[PDB]
């Protein structure tokens, strides 16, 4: 607790998912288009949170965000820092 | 199978061993080994690496009738 | 309908509970055909009356032998015994006169199940009514029912019908049962019993050493 | 069990039952009585 | 949306079509008049698409007999584990891997067959096997026939199942259209569930099982006297015993100190120096890193949860100014046409079996399979052949689907339209490339047999002479080599010996060596270029004029197989793309023919072979690099010299090779009476013979045909294929086993 | 409708149409939810109960040799000295009883009623089941006679115990792969060092 890797994998998790919830990522209820523009799509998941993140959203980011953070500590690692 | 049957036998009676031809010639192994095997020997080493001798063109007409016979499948 | 094997599940169609021991039992359906069932029937009462006789002839003399009044080898090495105490009776002299008597009983059996009650000609040795026959696998007449226990009444006949195919049964699975526990502990079946009697907690299939190979 | 035994009865499964009866009879026979050559 | 859809007991249990032969098509159901019925009973009997045109009932089809398939493989499987356990030198075997030869099938003593039953070692005697399972068995960890009869036991289970669930999905709960057509629930299922989840599970037994077990082995510990698996399972000191980072449990890799991890997860490259295999550690860490990126790829292709790609619109988004329509109509061809699937799958498959054999002869995986030669040459050998059958099938279904299932309105200006508007350009050029490649690859070899022949090998294309240096392929193998010094800093060792350094040797025997490619290596290799283009030639020319030609206009209206159109136009047999299938079976057996010789006399000239203080004494001593660049080097140096062994090999246990070496000249020779004559000839010979049967009155009711013109072709076709490929099966086998 | 229901199906699983035949039918799931709901009460009860009177000496068998995966069900991880039987011929006897259980009670579920007609030593009278395979009742299966009134909530708690059972049976199971220790030996040392004893020490 406290500790750096701790940090970055919090860190990552914390980032991608606050990305998803305000509409920086594709999410399950919002699609992107060849030429990378979101546009809404009805996905018929239900969600209590107002935006539109669902629990497929959560586990995506998180796993992305999980996927990110191991990358860069072990890129850290390998580098020296 | 007339004239492979006169080469192998006259070959046993022209070397003075008879008993090539009368043990082997009752098995269709005896007829491959003891015949087309053994006696391609000087004929398919007419050229090699080492050089070539006089059974050189009987090697590379060898090879030809292989070719041709080939072909005509 | 009546009970069946299976309750809750419908009896086999081409079983209708004519047949003594119907309890609708046919899975792999080998009775669809009516003349094979017929000889399957035959076939089951043949199986079922040797066994009962032969499990008769390894239990009672198992028995007296486990009481020490006897001393009847057991029911797999009584061949082998009576060969040994038998030298001036050859084993294929034996087994020659056992294949043209069981052939002639046999023979006629088969000839009855082809041509139903044709034995009935009196041209062995003037015996006509004997062999005629009651029903498929039911021979009856004065000879094999000498008695006259087939001839009382219907239901008297329906009740020792199925008396007899389900003691039949019984001593089929018995005898299997005597074959894999001479397999399994090499002994005999009522030393088997005995050692159960004496200590059962412990003497089960799973301490016989090979139903159970760990 | 009649459309079962039709099937046992079709050419392959008769060929089969028969040839394989025909080959154990002559391996059999050669077990028990080993390089025969002459009568 | 993606959902489970099924119809309840769809087809009733019965014998009843069992006993009337060709119920399945509506012209066979009637029984025969004639012996071609017969024959086309067996030939139409897979052939769903025949038998109707609801694309569900086929794809239940389809279905229910691929689990009849897993079946049948499950059942050869636990036999192979049977045999092992049960007729087999394993663990005498286990005890001494180098000085016994692998033995698992007994024959019995009767007509003399008993001399088969060779002296193989481990006070055994029996076949010896070169499917190499021993070798496979022990990288698994297993110690005892109790563990092979165990997998044999699991496996007649597994396939009972098996056979359960291909009733069971015809007969009782059959699948719907649109559940088969959910291709992308089935990629992200087969990607992440299959093979990823596959992989993760091998990696947990190769860490668990493979590893300590072997480690035990190659230490030295009798096999006896090894822990059994389950005890490294419940013991952790005991693993750590071995592996150090064991006793950090878990931790390790929840905190992301993978690191720690190193002793057992490795990436050392090269060989074992003590059993000539892969390292199992680097295994471990190969199948955990396949398991990660599979598990990754299942999650591209959207289900039911919104995010993930459509297929159909990744399809339709690839178009550009040279191919028109791009992409547009591919999702439908390959959702409705399962010949389509086939012929892909079949290609890749194939493919797949061919890098098989050339990975696994260079890295060899499994410990003392290296040394064990008869078990290289006969996996290689193999799955080269089952890589070229399945390309040539991938040809067929190809075009029998440009027959069956092409519908032009749904391809237009597409690729595959615009690939049919070019047909002629496409086969000109390949044709073009082929008569280039076959000139300057076997003319090379014909200008030196004249060469040589004449006395001029000053003349010759030679290593001493004028020379063709493979100059890519060496720096290719010079990049390999120097590859953990730069490029790969973190492999320690190169990724096969083959690139170069030192010969890995193991029990005195060459397991793996720097295989060097000069002007011999060279010409083989445009040969293979030469070969594998003519295969390719015939095959897509069959598919690109399957529907019509100039000479043809209506092929389409004709079918896929047909014998020809008549002798008209010059004479038009053979122009069917299931002739082009024939055809290209031929030159795919020369094809692969060539490729096992030269893999067959590279290894015995220059990789295998006895260690001394000296050297490396190859078993053919180097005669591949002073020969092999004549036509005559290969008949005598490899064909001559090395026949030796099976001509050689009556009253040995290697006899039946003798044996079978003459019968498939036989039935090679026999094929050539198919191939060469015409079913005219035949018809009228069986009019005299039929003549004579009703003389006697035993003329049949069946009345007796010809074989039909197609299959005439079919029959030849596969004795030829029987015959070539069972004589070099039976020369390579009994040369590799009496001088390996 | 149906009793303790949350509209939790993300895959979709009770879905009805195309999922007539086979165990991927409603009545299927729900019917094996609530077989495996009582199945792990009985387990979550009995899989602690030993170990706790044992630590309280209501029972004389020490608490390591009740634990209940070191019983006799995994004999790698232990065995119970002398039962009055051994394991395997108990799970002879385990499995013709329970192979009558469960075959008239299968036979109940694809045919309703049936178990009431063949005759089964006067015991068909109370084995004719109600038409609602999860439910049968009658005479001995409701032999108190509850739930007059309170019956789908009865069935609601039924359900909800059996699912926190069926978690708790799961917790059992890591628990004792992790730790190798019983269940309430984890609760008692989560008890009495709470940041010293968890999942993060034990890992
Ligand atoms: C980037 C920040 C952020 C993230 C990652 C989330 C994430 C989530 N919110 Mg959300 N929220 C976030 C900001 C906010 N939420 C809410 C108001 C709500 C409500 C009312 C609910 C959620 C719920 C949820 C969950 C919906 C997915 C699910 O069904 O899981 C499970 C999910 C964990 C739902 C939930 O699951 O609550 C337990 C839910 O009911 N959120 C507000 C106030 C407007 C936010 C302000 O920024
Ligand atoms: C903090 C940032 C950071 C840093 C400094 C690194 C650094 C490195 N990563 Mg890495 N990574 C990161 C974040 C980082 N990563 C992120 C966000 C991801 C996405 C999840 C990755 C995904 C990733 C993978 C999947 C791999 C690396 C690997 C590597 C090494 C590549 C060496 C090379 O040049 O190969 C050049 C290769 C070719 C030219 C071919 C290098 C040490 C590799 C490594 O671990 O090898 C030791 C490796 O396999 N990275
Ligand atoms: C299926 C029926 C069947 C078969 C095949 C056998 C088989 C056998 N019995 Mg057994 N037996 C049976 C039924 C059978 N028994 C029944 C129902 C009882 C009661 C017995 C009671 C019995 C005893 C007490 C003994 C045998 C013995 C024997 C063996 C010698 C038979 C003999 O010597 O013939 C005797 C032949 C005659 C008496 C002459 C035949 C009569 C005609 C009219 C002349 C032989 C292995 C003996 C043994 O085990 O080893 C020698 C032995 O001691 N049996
Ligand atoms: C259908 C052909 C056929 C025929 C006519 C026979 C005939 C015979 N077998 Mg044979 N058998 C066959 C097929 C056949 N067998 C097959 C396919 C197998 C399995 C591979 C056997 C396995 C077998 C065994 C194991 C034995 C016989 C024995 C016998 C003999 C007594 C029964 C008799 C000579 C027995 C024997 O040799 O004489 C007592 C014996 O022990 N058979
Ligand atoms: C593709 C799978 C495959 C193949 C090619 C073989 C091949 C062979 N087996 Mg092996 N087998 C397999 C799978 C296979 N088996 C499986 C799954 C099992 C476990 C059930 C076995 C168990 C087994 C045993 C126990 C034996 C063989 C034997 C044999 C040999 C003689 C078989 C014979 O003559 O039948 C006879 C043909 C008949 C028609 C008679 C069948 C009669 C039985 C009882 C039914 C032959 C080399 C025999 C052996 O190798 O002798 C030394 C032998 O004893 N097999
Ligand atoms: C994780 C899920 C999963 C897994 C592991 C598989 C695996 C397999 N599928 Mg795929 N499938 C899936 C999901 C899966 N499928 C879904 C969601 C769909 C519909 C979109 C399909 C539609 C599908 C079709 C249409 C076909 C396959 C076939 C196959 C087999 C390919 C050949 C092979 O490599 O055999 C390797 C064999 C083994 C490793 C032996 C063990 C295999 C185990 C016992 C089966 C495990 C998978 C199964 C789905 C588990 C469910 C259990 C069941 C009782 C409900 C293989 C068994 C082909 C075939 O062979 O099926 C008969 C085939 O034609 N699948
Ligand atoms: C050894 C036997 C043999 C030979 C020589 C050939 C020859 C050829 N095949 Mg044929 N083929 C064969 C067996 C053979 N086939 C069999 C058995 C079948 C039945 C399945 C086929 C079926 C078949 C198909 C289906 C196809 C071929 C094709 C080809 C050509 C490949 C292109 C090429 O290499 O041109 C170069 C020619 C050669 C390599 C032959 C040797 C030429 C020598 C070295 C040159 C000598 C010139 C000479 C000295 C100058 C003249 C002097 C003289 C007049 C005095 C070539 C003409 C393919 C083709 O047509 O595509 C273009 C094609 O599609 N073949
Ligand atoms: C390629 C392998 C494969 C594929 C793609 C399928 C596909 C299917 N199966 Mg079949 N099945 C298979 C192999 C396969 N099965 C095998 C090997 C068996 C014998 C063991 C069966 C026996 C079987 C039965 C008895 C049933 C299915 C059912 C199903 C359907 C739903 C399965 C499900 O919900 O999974 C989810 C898996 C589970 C919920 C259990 C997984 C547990 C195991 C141990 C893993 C689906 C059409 C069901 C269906 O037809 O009704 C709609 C059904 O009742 N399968
Ligand atoms: C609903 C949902 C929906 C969607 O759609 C999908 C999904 C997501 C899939 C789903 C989810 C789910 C869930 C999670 C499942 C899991 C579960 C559980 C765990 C089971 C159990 C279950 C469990 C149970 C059976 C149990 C039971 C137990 C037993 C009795 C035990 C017994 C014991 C005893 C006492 C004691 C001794 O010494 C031993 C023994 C013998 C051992
Ligand atoms: C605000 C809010 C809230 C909260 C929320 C939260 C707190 C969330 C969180 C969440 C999270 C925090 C999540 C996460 C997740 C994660 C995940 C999902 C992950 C996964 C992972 C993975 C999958 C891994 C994998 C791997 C491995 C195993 C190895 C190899 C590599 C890799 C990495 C690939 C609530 C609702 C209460 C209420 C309302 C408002
Ligand atoms: C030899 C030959 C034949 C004659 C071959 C025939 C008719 C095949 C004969 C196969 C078997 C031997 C016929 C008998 C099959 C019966 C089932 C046999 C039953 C008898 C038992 C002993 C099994 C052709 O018909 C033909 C057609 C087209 C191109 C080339 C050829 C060709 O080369």
């Amino acid at each position: 607790i406290g500790s750096t890797t701790n940090l970055i994998i919090c860190s990552s998790t914390a980032i991608f998912l606050a990305a998803g919830r305000f509409g920086l990522t594709p999410s399950a209820n919002r699609l992107a288009s060849p030429g990378l523009k979101l546009s809404p799509n009805n996905s018929g998941l239900q969600t209590g949170d107002p935006a539109g993140f669902t629990a497929t959203d959560v586990l995506y980011l998180g796993t992305i965000g999980h996927v990110v953070g191991i990358g860069s500590i072990l890129g850290l690692k390998a580098i020296g820092a | 199978w007339v004239t492979f049957y006169f080469h192998w036998k006259h070959l046993g009676i022209w070397q003075g061993n008879v008993n090539q031809f009368n043990e082997s010639s009752t098995y269709l192994m005896g007829w491959l080994r003891d015949y087309l095997w053994l006696n391609s020997s000087q004929l398919i080493n007419g050229y090699n690496p080492f050089g070539m001798n006089s059974l050189s063109v009987w090697a590379w007409m060898f090879l030809f009738g292989h070719l041709i016979y080939a072909t005509g499948f | 309908d009546r009970q069946v094997w299976f309750p809750g599940n419908a009896p086999a169609p081409h079983l209708d509970g004519s047949l003594p021991g119907d309890f609708g039992f046919d899975p792999l359906s080998l009775g669809s055909d009516p003349q094979l069932l017929k000889w399957f029937q035959q076939a089951e009462l043949v199986h079922g009356r040797t066994a009962m006789t032969a499990v008769a002839g390894i239990l009672f003399p198992a028995v007296a032998t486990k009481a020490g009044v006897v001393n009847i080898p057991q029911w797999y090495d009584a061949g082998s015994v009576w060969v040994q105490n038998n030298p001036n009776f050859p084993f294929a002299a034996l087994l020659f006169i056992q294949i043209i008597l069981t052939g002639w009983v046999e023979t006629k059996r088969w000839l009855d199940f082809k041509n139903p009650g044709s034995q009935a000609d009196g041209s062995f040795l003037g015996v006509t009514d004997d062999f005629k026959g009651v029903a498929n696998g039911y021979p009856g007449g004065k000879l094999f029912d000498p008695f006259g226990l087939s001839r009382g009444s219907e239901g008297q006949l329906q009740k020792y019908q199925e008396n007899e195919i389900k003691n039949g049964r019984l001593a089929m699975v018995a005898f299997l049962g005597f074959i894999a526990q001479h397999a399994a502990t090499g002994k005999g079946p009522i030393d088997n019993l005995a050692d159960h009697l004496a200590n059962p907690t412990a003497v089960t299939f799973a301490t016989n050493g090979v139903s159970l190979p760990f | 069990m009649k459309n079962f035994t039709t099937y046992l009865s079709t050419a392959p499964v008769v060929a089969l039952i028969w040839f394989t009866f025909t080959a154990g009879l002559l391996i059999e026979i050669n077990r028990f009585f080993p390089d025969p050559l002459v009568f | 949306k993606v959902k489970i859809v099924v119809d309840g007991n769809p087809v009733e249990t019965s014998f009843e079509r069992w006993a009337k032969p060709g119920h399945f098509s509506r012209t066979l159901s009637k029984g025969p008049s004639t012996t071609t019925w017969i024959w086309n009973l067996h030939a139409d009997a897979h052939d769903f698409d025949s038998h109707t045109s609801d694309l569900e009932e086929i794809s239940r089809k389809v279905f229910s007999a691929h689990f009849g398939q897993l079946g049948i493989i499950l059942i050869w499987l636990s036999g192979m584990y049977f045999h092992g356990a049960r007729f087999s030198n394993y663990e005498a075997w286990l005890s001494d891997p180098i000085h016994i030869k692998p033995s698992a099938q007994v024959v019995w003593p009767v007509v003399g067959q008993e001399i088969l039953n060779g002296d193989v070692g481990g006070g055994f005697q029996g076949v010896q096997i070169t499917s190499g399972f021993f070798q496979l068995w022990r990288a698994s960890g297993i110690t005892s026939e109790l563990q092979l009869y165990s997998t044999a036991i699991g496996g007649l289970v597994l396939a009972a199942a098996m056979f359960f669930a291909g009733w069971f999905h015809y007969h009782k709960a059959a699948p719907k259209l649109e559940w088969f057509q959910n291709v992308e629930s089935m990629l992200n299922h087969h990607l992440a569930g299959l093979l990823g989840l596959g992989s993760l599970a091998w990696a947990g037994h190769q860490i668990h099982v493979s590893l300590p077990i072997n480690k035990l082995l190659d230490a030295g510990v009798d096999p006896k006297e090894i822990p059994l698996p389950h005890e490294f399972i419940l013991n952790r000191d005991l693993m750590a015993q071995l592996y150090p980072s064991f006793s950090k449990g878990l931790a390790p890799f929840f905190t992301i100190n993978w690191s720690e991890y190193s002793d057992f997860l490795t990436f050392q490259g090269g060989l074992n120096p003590v059993t000539g295999g892969l390292w199992l550690s680097d295994q471990a860490h190969h199948h955990l890193a396949i398991a990660v990126l599979f598990l990754v790829a299942g999650h591209q292709y959207r289900t039911n949860w919104g995010i993930g790609h459509s297929i159909k619109e990744i399809l339709e988004a690839h178009k550009g100014p040279f191919t028109g329509e791009g992409h547009k109509g591919l999702y439908e061809i390959l959702t409705t046409s399962w010949h389509a699937q086939l012929a892909i799958n079949l290609a890749l498959f194939g493919s797949l079996s061919i890098i098989v054999a050339h990975h696994m002869y260079s890295m060899p995986p499994y410990p003392y399979l290296a040394t064990d030669y008869g078990t290289q040459l006969s996996i290689f050998t193999h799955h080269t052949w089952i890589g070229g059958f399945c390309i040539v099938g991938a040809g067929a279904h190809a075009a029998i689907f440009m027959v069956r299932d092409y519908d032009p309105t749904n391809n237009y200006n597409n690729l595959l339209d615009r690939v049919i508007r070019h047909r002629d350009a496409i086969v000109s050029h390949l044709n073009w490339v082929c008569i280039f490649l076959g000139f300057h690859s076997f003319g090379l070899y014909i200008h030196n047999d004249t060469m040589s022949a004449l006395g001029r090998p000053q003349d010759m294309f030679s290593d001493t002479a004028i020379q063709l240096q493979p100059v890519f392929a060496q720096w290719i193998q010079n990049t390999h080599l120097s590859a953990p010094q730069f490029t790969a800093p973190n492999a320690l060792a190169p990724t096969s010996p083959v690139w170069g350094g030192d010969v890995v040797a193991v029990g005195g025997k060459v397991a793996a060596m720097p295989i060097t490619l000069g002007t011999a290596d060279f010409m083989v290799h445009h040969i293979h270029a030469f070969t594998i283009h003519v295969t390719v030639l015939i095959l897509l020319k069959g598919v690109l004029y399957a529907r019509s030609s100039r000479l043809i206009p209506d092929k389409a209206n004709l079918g896929f197989r047909f014998p020809c159109d008549g002798p008209g136009r010059g004479g038009t047999c053979q122009v069917s793309a299931w002739d082009h299938v024939f055809l290209g079976l031929f030159w795919m057996y020369n094809s692969l023919s060539i490729a096992i010789f030269h893999f067959s006399w590279k290894m015995q000239s220059d990789v295998w072979g006895t260690v001394n203080s000296t050297g490396v004494s190859h078993i053919t001593g180097g005669n591949f690099s002073q020969s092999a660049n004549t036509i005559n080097g290969w008949l005598r140096d490899f064909l001559w010299a090395q026949s030796s062994q099976v001509i050689q090999s009556y009253g040995s246990a290697l006899s039946a090779y003798g044996l079978i070496f003459l019968g498939a000249h036989f039935i090679w020779a026999f094929s050539l009476m198919f191939l060469f004559s015409g079913r005219g000839y035949w018809q009228e010979l069986i009019e005299s013979i039929v003549w004579a049967h009703n003389k006697l009155k035993v003329a049949p009711s069946i009345q007796p045909r010809a074989l039909s013109i197609t299959q005439g072709r079919a029959v030849g076709v596969a004795h030829y294929l029987l015959g070539g490929i069972a004589t070099t099966w039976s020369f390579f086998l009994a040369r590799i086993i009496a001088v390996g | 409708a149906l009793p303790a229901d949350y509209g939790f199906d993300p895959l979709g699983l009770l879905d009805p149409e195309g999922k007539g035949a086979g165990f991927v039918s409603p009545a299927w799931l729900q019917y094996s939810e609530v077989i495996h709901a009582r199945w792990a009460m009985l387990g979550a009860a009995g899989c602690i109960a030993p170990e706790i009177l044992a630590t309280a000496g209501v029972i004389p068998q020490t608490p390591d040799e009740v634990i209940w995966f070191k019983s006799g069900v995994i004999p790698p991880a232990g065995v119970y000295d002398k039962y009055w039987l051994d394991p395997y011929s108990l799970f002879f006897i385990e499995v013709i009883l329970v192979q009558f259980a469960e075959l008239r009670r299968w036979q109940d579920f694809r045919n309703p009623g049936s178990q009431g007609k063949q005759y089964f030593l006067g015991l068909e009278e109370v084995l004719k089941g109600s038409g609602d395979p999860s439910y049968p009742g009658g005479q001995f299966f409701n032999l108190f006679n509850l739930g007059k009134s309170d019956l789908k909530e009865l069935k609601t708690k039924e359900l909800k115990n059996g699912r926190l059972a069926m978690l708790a049976v799961f917790g059992y199971g890591a628990q004792a792969v992790i730790t190798a220790e019983g269940p309430f030996k984890n609760l008692t040392d989560h008890l009495s060092d709470p940041t010293g004893h968890n999942i993060l020490t034990n890992f």
